[PDB]
């Protein structure tokens, strides 16, 4: 009923080997998602990539990334406070209101590469960008969620995880072969990009087996409604061999993606991902109002402690 | 008692759009409809709905250009809309459920046979499996209805048969080759051989006046649902 200063409502999702329940911080009054899981449960190898995952998340702080509040952790369980996406899954949107229109795909098409550019930048590929991985909130942002097969990778180099949902998978990981990690997410973007404009896969069979064939033969269907520079966009992103595939900052000076109307916000994110590189005091006011020293509101937001103190603030701040 | 509630007969002009609405009563979620039209005194053809866990919607390649199929979860109900319409779009609509979305893994290949039926929905705008077109008999004897497809549909997948009276939907009468669902009588009886299937109606009754249409799914590209042209049946 209530785990810490937070107390649980409805189930967003049972899976794996954890439990996703959207719960209110009870001093915030923050809407929040607490993965609920059993240290006593998983095998080693889940423990310990669960892990491994906790802390790529403490690297990827960005607008379009769900932000990692706060871990608690006890001697047998383990609960994951992250921020709740309102929207839903993008699947759940297209499900119940078909493909969007070239503008609106590019709105939120343009949050997912900033994202997608941001992880990069760090050295961090996710290796699973579904549809039912982007999550909206309450505006329908963009909110990249599940790093559960993302990892490091050094640029230049190969890697061997063969992780990835089949309808997403490029054609590397179905022939089991040493892939490059951006070009498995740009082969995503491609398949992300298709199902955002048509409402549907670009690749797609009765079995997974029908599905595997499909992907490996890299022939899709480039609808009427579809523009001639989306199609040149989803054409040179869906390409067989990667090494011919275009590199995140092409897709970002794409002739689709300068289209529409001037969108310098998009610009300056991207602008900061090749830079890398401010204490709301209004916020600190209120959490000495309530009690919570200065001195440890400020030694736990730099140690990157996710605690008690680090959380309320964050909270507070979104 | 589960039925699938259409909306109203429509009128529409060219170039504009038609909106049909199939709500689903008696239970209750996770269905699989599909939309699938009947041009007047032509066959039945399929446009697109559910047909796999992976994507949201699979369009049929000549129907994908103009179709948005969309659901409403909340409740349960399933839309379809046809854009750029034309005096070719006026048909009969019909929303119908696959019978084993319950089975639907990565791996079981679905049988796409339609257990559920809509009513059917008048559409008018203002102005692949070989079949036999006709087959008869004298009431008590016993018929036979070929229907041949190629490796990609018959020879890869089930084939199914429906029986659609004459002014009514299309029923399932025969699902996964052989199997009589409940209520056709062992009259009727189901064949498959490599890429053809055959339909046998034994001791022909006058209720047998009926159209008689195959279908198979098609491993062709995203796949689709292929129906024969169908084959009226006489009794003499
Ligand atoms: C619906 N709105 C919403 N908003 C936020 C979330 C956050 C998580 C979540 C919470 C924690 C961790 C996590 N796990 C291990 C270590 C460290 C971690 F932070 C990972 C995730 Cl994805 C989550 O699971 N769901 C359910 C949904 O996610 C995508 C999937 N396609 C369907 O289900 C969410 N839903």
């Amino acid at each position: 009923a209530r785990i810490g200063y937070y107390e649980i409502d409805r189930t967003i999702g049972k899976g794996n080997f954890a439990v996703v329940k959207r719960a209110t911080h009870l001093v915030t009054k923050a809407k929040v998602a607490i993965k609920i899981i059993d240290k006593t449960q998983l095998d080693e190898e889940n423990l310990k990539k669960i892990f491994r995952e906790v802390q790529i998340m403490k690297m990827l702080s960005h607008p379009h990334i769900i932000r990692l509040y706060q871990v608690m952790e006890t001697e047998r369980m383990i609960y994951l406070v992250t921020e709740y996406a309102s929207g839903g899954e993008i699947f759940d949107h297209l499900v119940a209101h078909g493909r969007m229109a070239e503008k609106e795909a590019r709105r939120k098409f343009k949050q997912i590469v900033t994202a997608v550019y941001f992880c990069h930048s760090r050295n961090i590929v996710h290796r699973d960008l579904k549809a039912e991985n982007l999550l909206l909130d309450a505006n329908l942002n963009i909110k990249i969620a599940d790093f559960g097969f993302s990892n490091l990778f050094t640029p230049g180099q190969l890697l061997k995880t063969w992780c990835g949902s089949p309808p997403y998978a490029a054609p590397e990981l179905f022939e089991g072969k040493e892939y490059d990690g951006p070009k498995v997410d740009i082969w995503s973007l491609g398949v992300v990009l298709y199902v955002l404009v048509c409402g549907a896969l670009p690749f797609d069979g009765s079995t997974l087996q029908n599905l595997r064939a499909r992907v490996l033969s890299g022939k899709f269907r480039i609808p009427f409604f579809m523009s001639t520079e989306c199609e040149h966009l989803i054409r040179h992103m869906l390409v067989l061999d990667p090494n011919k595939r275009l590199s995140m900052e092409q897709i970002c000076k794409h002739k689709w993606m300068k289209l529409g109307d001037a969108d310098p916000n998009f610009d300056r994110l991207i602008a900061e991902s090749q830079q890398l590189k401010p204490l709301n005091e209004d916020v600190l006011l209120a959490m000495e109002d309530m009690g919570l020293d200065k001195e440890q509101t400020l030694q736990s937001l730099r140690s990157d402690a996710y605690d008690h103190y680090s959380a309320i603030y964050s909270l507070l701040c979104d | 008692e589960v039925q699938l509630v259409q909306s109203g007969a429509g009128v529409k002009k060219p170039g504009s759009s038609v909106k049909v609405s199939c709500k689903s009563s008696g239970g209750s979620g996770s269905s699989a409809v599909s939309w699938i039209r009947q041009a007047p005194g032509q066959g039945v053809e399929w446009m697109g709905g559910i047909t796999s866990i992976f994507g949201p919607a699979n369009y049929a390649q000549k129907f994908q250009d103009r179709l948005k199929i969309t659901a409403d979860k909340a409740t349960n109900t399933v839309y379809m809309e046809l854009s750029g319409l034309t005096f070719e779009d006026t048909a009969v609509y019909y929303c119908a459920r696959v019978g084993d979305y319950n089975f639907w893994n990565g791996h079981y290949r679905s049988g796409y046979y339609f257990d559920l039926w809509g009513r059917g929905t008048l559409v008018t705008v203002s102005s692949v499996l070989t079949q036999p077109p006709s087959a008869s008999g004298t009431p008590g004897q016993r018929v036979t209805i070929s229907c041949s497809g190629s490796s990609s549909n018959i020879g890869s997948n089930t084939v199914n048969w429906y029986q659609q009276l004459p002014g009514t939907a299309p029923k399932l009468l025969i699902y996964s080759n052989t199997q009589r669902p409940s209520g056709v009588p062992d009259r009727f009886s189901g064949s498959k051989s490599a890429t053809s299937a055959s339909l046998a109606i034994s001791g022909l009754q006058s209720e047998d006046e009926a159209d008689y249409y195959c279908a198979a799914w098609d491993d062709s590209l995203n796949g689709h649902v292929v129906f024969g042209g169908g084959t009226k049946v006489t009794v003499l």
